[PDB]
């Protein structure tokens, strides 16, 4: 989640 | 042999500015955004070995003061890479330790890799800091997210972000960044009370005694010390802090000013 | 942006800032190497330093470890030293072994200690060591360079040491020097990559990364940014930046590494950075 | 009164001496330098000795450098503020400003690979 949405 | 004299230069000078002169007056730039270091981060940053988890939500939130989206992202990865639900175990054959798994060490081996190119001493140095038979011995080195081989470089990173710290004017925070590395004359000596001797060390070694007794309250210390160079009475810190602050005379009654006679 | 207003007649030749950046040392060609006061914008006039037979090139300063040194050098057999004690700023220490008049000035890395380096016309390196109690051990080697040493550089602190500096001079080569185990200044491999005459060379900051970078200038107006890739290998590989029209006098890296400041000649200042590809471009 | 005819008898010692404990039962410790000032004024013969000495156990150089500061002991640069503050378990120091900032935030002897606790060792 970090990884793929700001 | 002799060149013919020169009339400009142009010298970096500090850890921010600029100095230049032309064919005169002299100039001095203050260019701090065009490096990959930030003076405000080095005063707002924080290392606590106690609580690792504060300290990377602080350090996320500050890094959004100064605007910069990537470390951010970063520093949110990091909380959930050193999580303490994570631990390696002792025997090889109970877990495959996180470090093996392709979000441990590999992840760090690629954003390490990335800030190098940028020249980003100031991040290297925080995330290196942050993350810190034969079976048996092979399984320590493989359960930690830092290779065993490169021990050297981390130190260099360290040390050289150290000396900027140093240049900017910060002097705890060196230290606090020095706390991390792996590789870590003339004395006092102290006339003790009870056989009159000199005595290396807080306890004496003929009687075994305290050497050291304070000039205000009459109680042994064992910590800080602070004492005078020509008459030699000294005590704790604090006790001279209140006694020292309105009186200039020994308080032992001994007449030497030692306000004067030791703050060379 | 912040300017100071010197007042000395004749045309200044160098300029430098301490290392906390509060004060500035101006050397001069009348006599004066007048230091000033910058802290907060200012321009308040701490010492008005006198006493030197010809002009005077450069003025380095010292780290802060070992107090306020600064050290000066001009047309004579002359390398004074300037500390300042109790308030004061006097004359502390004079040195004249050297023939011809020395050109250029370099303190050595904190790690090692207290040394200069500076490098005569005549064509020989005086290297001056603090033994203390006021005392110095100056040891000089001569022949080094035919008819040139103008202009010195000291290799970052790497790991028990290995001390290393790099020089040029007017026989269009750079030589680096190491220090043997016995005490001995022996030479090693010397580049031979320019045309007519060298007149400055710089080491690069270290950081971490395993690669040494210098650059170099000369009356051509080619600066080439030396490189090499491996501590073992002893190799390194020339490249060019820009040919300038005009002679270049002075390089400077950054903090990190990763800007040079070149001036020379032209009148102007220009600043360049290495692109993604490996070709240098410039910014302002 | 009278200096060495009174003085010196093995009763008005113990008089003395019972006063100036009875003054630091009570925690009035300014009070007994004041006292022990008076009395020192008033007969030289009751001197304390010396205490710290400057030995050089490796017998033109230095020696003890700041910690924080970094910058080598002695040579000159609120007057409190440049004795040179030793710890005895661990033989650090530096400034006595500086330390002091120091010790206010963090509990540790600033030389890393250090784990006294300098301040709070003696409380
Ligand atoms: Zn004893
Ligand atoms: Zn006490
Ligand atoms: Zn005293
Ligand atoms: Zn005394
Ligand atoms: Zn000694
Ligand atoms: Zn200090
Ligand atoms: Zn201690
Ligand atoms: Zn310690």
């Amino acid at each position: 989640r970090i990884i793929y949405c700001s | 042999n002799i060149p013919f004299p020169r009339t400009s230069g142009a010298r970096f000078c500090g850890a921010g500015y600029l100095v230049y002169f032309t064919r005169g007056k002299v100039i001095i730039q203050d260019i701090a955004c065009l490096l990959p270091v930030h003076k405000s981060l080095g005063e707002l940053y924080i290392l606590n070995v106690n609580d690792i988890q504060e300290t990377c939500q602080k350090n996320a939130a500050s890094a959004l003061l100064v605007g910069r989206k990537d470390l951010v992202q970063v520093w949110s990865l990091a909380t959930v890479a050193t999580d303490l639900c994570l631990g390696p175990k002792s025997d090889p054959d109970l877990e495959t330790p996180w470090a093996r798994h392709p979000f441990g060490r590999q992840l760090l081996e690629s954003l390490l890799a990335h800030y190098c190119r940028l020249r980003d001493v100031q991040t290297l140095a925080m995330l290196c800091s942050v993350f810190e038979e034969r079976e048996r011995d092979q399984h320590d080195k493989n359960k930690r997210l830092l290779d065993p081989a490169n021990t050297q470089q981390f130190d260099d990173f360290k040390k050289c972000y150290g000396e900027i710290l140093y240049r900017w004017g910060l002097r705890e925070k060196r230290a606090e960044v020095l706390k991390f590395v792996s590789c870590p004359g003339i004395e006092f000596g102290v006339y003790c009370s009870h056989c009159r001797s000199e005595v290396r060390g807080t306890q004496c070694a003929i009687c075994k005694g305290f050497t050291f007794q304070c000039a205000i309250c009459h109680v042994a210390v064992r910590g800080s010390s602070n004492f005078c160079l020509t008459c030699g009475h000294g005590g704790h810190t604090s006790h001279m802090m209140e006694w020292f602050r309105t009186q200039e005379v020994c308080p032992t009654g001994c007449g030497c000013h030692c306000l004067l006679e030791s703050t060379f | 942006i912040n300017t100071v207003d010197t007042s000395h007649e004749d045309m200044i030749h160098d300029a430098q800032m301490d290392y906390y950046g509060t004060r500035l040392a101006t050397c001069s060609s009348d006599r004066s190497v007048k230091i000033f006061d910058v802290r907060n914008g200012g321009q308040i006039l701490i010492a008005d330093l006198r006493g030197h037979e010809g002009p005077v090139w450069q003025v380095a300063w010292a780290h802060p470890m070992y107090g306020n040194i600064l050290a000066s050098c001009s047309y004579d057999r002359k390398v004074i030293i300037w500390r300042e004690e109790n308030g004061t700023w006097e004359k502390s220490h004079e040195h004249a072994g050297h023939d011809s008049s020395v050109n250029s000035v370099c303190w050595a890395p904190h790690d090692y200690g207290l040394i200069l380096a500076c490098g005569s016309s005549d064509g020989a390196i005086s290297l001056l060591t603090y033994t203390g109690e006021g005392q110095w051990e100056v040891k000089k080697i001569n022949n080094a360079h035919t008819i040139g040493c103008n202009a010195v550089s000291w290799a970052p602190a790497v790991v028990n040491y290995i001390k290393r500096f790099a020089s040029g001079g007017c026989d269009n080569l750079i030589k680096l020097w190491k220090e043997e185990e016995d005490g001995q200044w022996k030479e090693e491999q010397k580049l031979e990559a320019h045309s007519d005459w060298v007149r400055d060379v710089a080491w690069a900051p270290s950081i971490g990364l395993p690669t040494s970078t210098i650059a170099s200038c000369s009356q051509d107006g080619r600066v080439f940014i030396w490189t090499c890739d491996d501590a073992s290998s002893n190799t390194w590989s020339p490249k060019l930046l820009h040919k300038f029209n005009d002679v270049v006098w002075h390089v400077s890296w950054s903090i990190t590494a990763n800007i040079l400041a070149v001036s020379g000649g032209d009148n102007k200042v220009t600043l360049w950075k290495e692109s993604v590809d490996g070709q240098w471009v410039c910014i302002s | 009164g009278s200096p060495l005819d009174v003085l010196k008898d093995e009763r008005v010692q113990y008089w003395i001496e019972n006063y100036r404990n009875l003054l630091d039962a009570w925690r009035f410790w300014h009070k007994r330098a004041e006292f022990d000032i008076h009395r020192s004024k008033l007969d030289p013969s009751s001197k304390p000795l010396a205490q710290v000495f400057v030995s050089c156990n490796f017998c033109r150089k230095p020696l003890p450098r700041c910690a924080l500061c970094l910058i080598n002991m002695g040579t000159p640069v609120a007057q409190f503020n440049n004795w040179f503050t030793w710890c005895h378990n661990c033989r650090h120091g530096g400034h006595a400003g500086h330390m002091l900032s120091w010790f206010r935030d963090h509990a540790e002897c600033p030389v890393s690979a250090c784990t006294c606790k300098c301040m709070q060792l003696d409380t």
